[PDB]
């Protein structure tokens, strides 16, 4: 799902 | 060449509007085949005379009376006779050959009746199976992105060919039907069989095919009506709704939509917003206009079992998808080669929208570790690619799919954020508003946004740029990669060069700019902001902003708003280090992270010694904040991977134990002996990493905490006393310390777990045992569908491999069981590439390289399938590791020895 994790 | 053998549609015919009626059959036929039926009418206008209609169609069978379509004139227009209709599979067309020409300015209606498989393929109109009690449920839903609208009904399936859509669903009467728009009114019985109902929806705005959606299910909703009458609903499985799991999504949606309406200077363009949680939706989320789909773990939240990072995922994913309801859906990029602008834009503003819903969390900072440094790892390779691709090179469905990658999303976000920052947000929002208003319900290229931003720049006198917005952005979009900016603080000389992690790499992609950028450079000197600077398209320049006295220090790229990394002469590094050791709060927290991120990358590229990067971790004993610790841990995991079986490990452990102890002690007091969590997100994250770092490096106080809590849980199984934030560490360490009592208890908890996220933590923690026998017994379970799901087998084997003790066991198991390849590469994928990568990740010696070669020597039948290239990659990675350890071992050992006391 589109967010972007770190 | 015939037009039906070209991948792009003719421009001779443009659609006006569509009626589409779809009817899913959720009971299979005799042979277990699930189908849907449909009927459609498209109204289109002729622009240029043509004797052929070409429209997209994929995996559809036509049952239309006569030819595959019926063709009529609108109003009093005459229509030519059809010669024949044919399907051209390669280019996914239905082709209607006519006996004469259509006439410019005339409108026509084309009617068809068709059917396709309601397959479980996540494509087009498809089915999704899930369990409710002993009962198996099946729902019908859609995924059109990118080129699958055509798999549900015949349409001019390109994003610029927008039209209005009148959707009708025919469905079992006890199920609910949803689409982009609200229902026109109550459903009515289907006359030919009243067990079915007919639900008609209001006409969509002018819109793209890839953004349509329609869903038939038993789902229920939680709702709210915003002040402006916009109805907001979160849809999920009945039992998920009854559990309260849709409440967080509902709480944040209202504020997020309000934020964007203001940010964009544009009203939300629809009468309602539905968001739906689908079990196992592998695409993650899809921004269908007014009906956004999500996988359940992304939309739903269980406060009792979910961690805070879980909450962060929900709010940011929502903000991302809602961002598109304007940028992407209202104003649509004309072609897939500009995907990076749509996804990059949403990938940036998701942090802004989410920050509005959770303003105490400092969420905007997360773009730096989450997108900037993440994508820099792949953009600092010779095999990267520019954000931009010529439109005429993007033609096939496969070429379109390759647009959706890390560069498009994460570099897109980084570059756009950089742009907003150098413009200032106020100015960027002005141009952004102008663009949306000028192009509403139409299509654009990236050049249109730049033009509107330039209009904003030209209408003011404050912000002055060294060139046009387009000329600056061309440097960041037409060539791949990014620069390292190197400063000599004794002279103030500053240089730029294309940064590659591999200092021996040959770049063969040529740049029209010779890999020179136009670079915005903020800086801080002794903790005071300096005037902003632009590096022009030159290799070298000089400015007194970057010249220091030997007691001063300077630091570039404040908050890493610029898409570049920074290096300094050694004396300035030492001054930065001194500052961080004596008063760190003078350097912004993001830059305290930058110093660590950048220096480890520079050491990889041989631009600083590895000991300078390690020196940059020394301040961490006084650091309480999340990001700089995260920087260290991300940069050192490779060190741990290479050295955790060597003499380097004891000293490294001792070093990390010494750095983290004060932080562990800090949180021990702050949390009132672990009884209450820190308030804000960043501090919760810092606590999580602190516990994790402590326990994994053998801090006695952490090990004792893990044992006490897990002992307490085993003596009262129904009341888990471990806060969701701390579960993964506490579970893992307690299992590591313990034996089969702990292991069997956790296995039992895994088998009764209801929630996927809890099950994941247990599966992962079970791999932490230090008993060889338990790990082998666990590996034995991984190939049993009764005990470990298919989709989880490789993850589990991988977790076992990441245990130093499990490494040989998993590697043996994989080699020996490899022939589970003639069983798992035919009915369902089973990610082999990730398994190879995972179990070979450690390999760093010639002997291990030999084993991997010796093993590969089994191409003789079997092969590798999905992971053929993954194996080649493992051989090349092992060689790179071999060489890195040889260059680095001696130096790294002595550093850790010297600094562990
Ligand atoms: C979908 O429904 C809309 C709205 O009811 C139809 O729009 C009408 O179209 C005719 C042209 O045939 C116009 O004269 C009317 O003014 C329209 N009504 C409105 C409210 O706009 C539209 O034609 C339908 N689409 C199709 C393919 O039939
Ligand atoms: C597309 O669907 C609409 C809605 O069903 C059709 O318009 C209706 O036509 C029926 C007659 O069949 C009339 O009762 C109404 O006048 C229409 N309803 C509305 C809301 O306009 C429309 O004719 C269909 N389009 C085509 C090209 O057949
Ligand atoms: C909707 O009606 C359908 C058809 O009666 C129901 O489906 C049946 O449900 C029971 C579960 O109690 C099963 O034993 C049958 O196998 C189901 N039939 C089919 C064809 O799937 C369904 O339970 C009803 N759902 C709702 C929400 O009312
Ligand atoms: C794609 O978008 C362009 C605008 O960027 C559309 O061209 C415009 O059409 C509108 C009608 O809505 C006219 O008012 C404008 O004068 C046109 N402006 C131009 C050409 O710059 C174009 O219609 C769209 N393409 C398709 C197939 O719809
Ligand atoms: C660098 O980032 C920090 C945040 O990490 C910025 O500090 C924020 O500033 C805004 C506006 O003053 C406040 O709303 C926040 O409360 C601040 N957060 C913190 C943690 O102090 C800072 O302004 C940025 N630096 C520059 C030069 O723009
Ligand atoms: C489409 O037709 C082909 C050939 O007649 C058949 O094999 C297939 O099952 C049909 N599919 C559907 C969904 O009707
Ligand atoms: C949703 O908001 C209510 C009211 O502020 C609050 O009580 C509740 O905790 C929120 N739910 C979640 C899961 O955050
Ligand atoms: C757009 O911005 C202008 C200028 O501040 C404001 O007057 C207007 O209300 C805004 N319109 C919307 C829809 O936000
Ligand atoms: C700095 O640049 C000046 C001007 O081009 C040049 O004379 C000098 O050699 C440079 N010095 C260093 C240390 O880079
Ligand atoms: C550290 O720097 C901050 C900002 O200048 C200041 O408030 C504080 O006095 C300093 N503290 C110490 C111990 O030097
Ligand atoms: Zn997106």
């Amino acid at each position: 799902a589109a967010a972007a994790a770190a | 060449s015939k037009p039906w053998n070209r991948y792009r549609l003719p421009t001779t015919l443009l659609p006006d509007s569509y009626n589409v009626t779809l009817r899913p059959y959720l009971t299979p036929n005799a042979d277990g085949l699930y189908i849907f039926k449909g009927k459609s009418i498209v109204r289109f206008l002729c622009q240029e005379p043509t004797d052929v209609i070409i429209i997209h169609s994929k995996k559809l069978n036509y049952t239309t009376q006569g030819h595959m379509v019926v063709l009529r004139g609108v109003g009093d227009s005459q229509v030519p006779e059809i010669d024949r209709t044919e399907l051209v599979e390669l280019t996914e067309y239905l082709v209607v050959h006519l006996k004469g020409s259509l006439q410019p300015g005339h409108m026509y209606e084309m009617e068809s009746e068709f059917q396709g498989e309601l397959a479980d393929d996540l494509a087009g109109f498809y089915r999704s199976e899930y369990m409710e009690g002993n009962v198996k449920k099946v729902l019908a839903t859609t995924q059109m992105q990118s080129t699958d609208a055509r798999k549900s009904f015949p349409c001019f399936d390109e994003p610029a060919m927008k039209a209005t859509f009148n959707i009708t669903l025919i469905h079992p009467n006890n199920l609910t039907a949803l689409s982009n728009m609200p229902p026109k009114g109550s459903s009515t019985p289907l006359a030919e069989d009243p067990n079915w109902s007919v639900t008609e929806f209001e006409t969509t705005p002018v819109m793209s095919t890839y953004l349509l959606a329609y869903i038939v299910s038993e789902f229920q909703s939680v709702n709210e009506t915003a002040q402006n009458g916009v109805l907001i609903r979160i849809w999920a499985r009945p039992n998920a709704i009854a559990e309260g799991h849709g409440m967080y999504a509902l709480n944040v949606t209202g504020p997020i939509l309000n934020f964007f309406a203001n940010h964009y200077n544009t009203s939300y363009p629809l009468p309602k917003s539905d968001q739906i949680a689908l079990p196992d939706f592998n695409a993650g989320a899809m921004e269908n206009w007014g009906l956004v789909t999500y996988r359940e773990n992304a939309l739903l939240f269980d406060p009792q079992s979910s961690s805070i990072s879980n909450k962060e995922r929900v709010v940011t994913v929502i903000a991302h998808e809602l961002a598109h309801q304007w940028f992407g859906n209202l104003v649509t990029l004309a072609w897939w080669n500009d995907l990076w602008l749509n996804e990059g834009f949403a990938s940036y503003v998701e942090y802004l929208g989410a920050d509005h819903a959770e303003p105490t969390w400092n969420l905007k900072d997360l773009i730096v570790p989450g997108d900037v440094y993440r994508v820099m790892a792949v953009d600092a390779l010779a095999s990267s690619h520019p954000l931009t691709t010529p439109a005429e090179e993007v033609n096939t469905p496969a070429q379109i799919s390759e647009m959706f990658d890390s560069i498009s999303y994460s570099k897109g976000a980084s570059v756009i954020r950089m742009l907003s920052n150098f413009l200032t947000e106020d100015l960027f929002k002005e141009g952004l508003a102008s663009y949306l208003h000028a192009f509403a319900y139409q299509n654009t290229t990236y050049l249109d946004l730049w033009e509107h931003l330039q209009k904003a720049v030209d209408a003011q006198t404050s912000i002055r740029l060294p060139d046009t917005v387009r000329a600056i952005m061309d440097r960041w979009t037409l060539q791949m990669g990014f620069p390292v900016i190197t400063v000599d603080t004794k002279t103030g000389n500053i240089s730029q060069k294309h940064f590659l992690l591999d200092s021996e790499s040959n770049v063969t992609r040529s740049s029209a700019f010779d890999y020179l950028w136009i670079v915005p450079i903020s800086s801080i000197k002794n903790g005071v902001m300096q005037d902003h600077y632009w590096l022009r398209d030159v290799s070298q320049a000089q400015n007194d902003l970057f010249k220091t006295a030997s007691d001063d220090w300077v630091l570039l790229n404040v908050n890493v708003t610029g898409y570049f990394q920074v290096n300094y002469d050694e004396d300035n590094w030492r001054m930065i280090q001194h500052q961080l050791q004596t008063n760190l709060s003078v350097i912004p927290v993001i830059n305290r992270a930058q110093v660590i991120y950048d220096s480890f990358n520079l050491a990889t590229a041989h631009m600083v010694p590895v000991t300078l990067a390690l020196d940059n971790t020394l301040f961490l004993n006084g650091e309480k904040e999340y990001m700089p610790w995260q920087a260290a841990l991300s940069s050192l995991s490779y060190f741990s991977l290479m050295f955790d079986r060597s003499e380097v490990y004891g000293p490294m452990k001792k070093y990390l134990r010494k750095q983290v102890e004060p932080l562990f002690q800090h949180f021990e007091t702050l949390t009132k002996n672990w009884t209450e969590r820190p308030e804000n997100l960043m501090d919760q994250y810092s606590e999580i990493n602190a516990i994790s770092t402590a326990c994994s490096n053998g801090l006695p106080q952490c090990e004792n905490l893990a044992k006490t809590l897990f002992d307490q849980w085993m003596s009262d199984p129904e009341n888990n006393p471990i806060h969701p934030n701390l579960r993964s560490t506490i579970y893992c360490n307690a299992i590591a310390q313990g034996g089969q009592d702990q292991w069997d208890f956790a296995w039992g908890q895994l088998q009764q777990a209801q929630l996927v996220n809890e099950a994941d933590k247990l599966r992962s923690a079970l791999a932490c045992s230090n008993e060889v026998w338990l790990l082998n017994r666990y590996l034995g379970y991984t190939l049993n569908p009764d005990l470990i799901r298919k989709q989880d087998a490789t993850s589990t084997i991988n977790s076992i491999a990441s245990n130093v003790i499990g490494q040989p066991l998993a590697w043996d198991f994989v080699q020996s069981n490899w022939k589970k390849l003639f069983q798992d590469y035919g009915g369902g994928s089973f990610s082999f590439s990730n398994l190879i990568q995972g179990v070979t990740r450690r390999f760093s010696s010639e002997f291990e390289l030999q084993q991997l070669e010796q093993f590969k020597k089994n191409n003789m039948d079997v092969g590798f399938g999905s992971g053929t290239r993954a194996l080649e990659q493992a051989l090349e990675k092992t060689k790179a590791n071999i060489k890195w350890v040889k260059e680095n071992k001696e130096v790294v050992l002595n550093w850790f020895i010297e600094h562990s006391s």
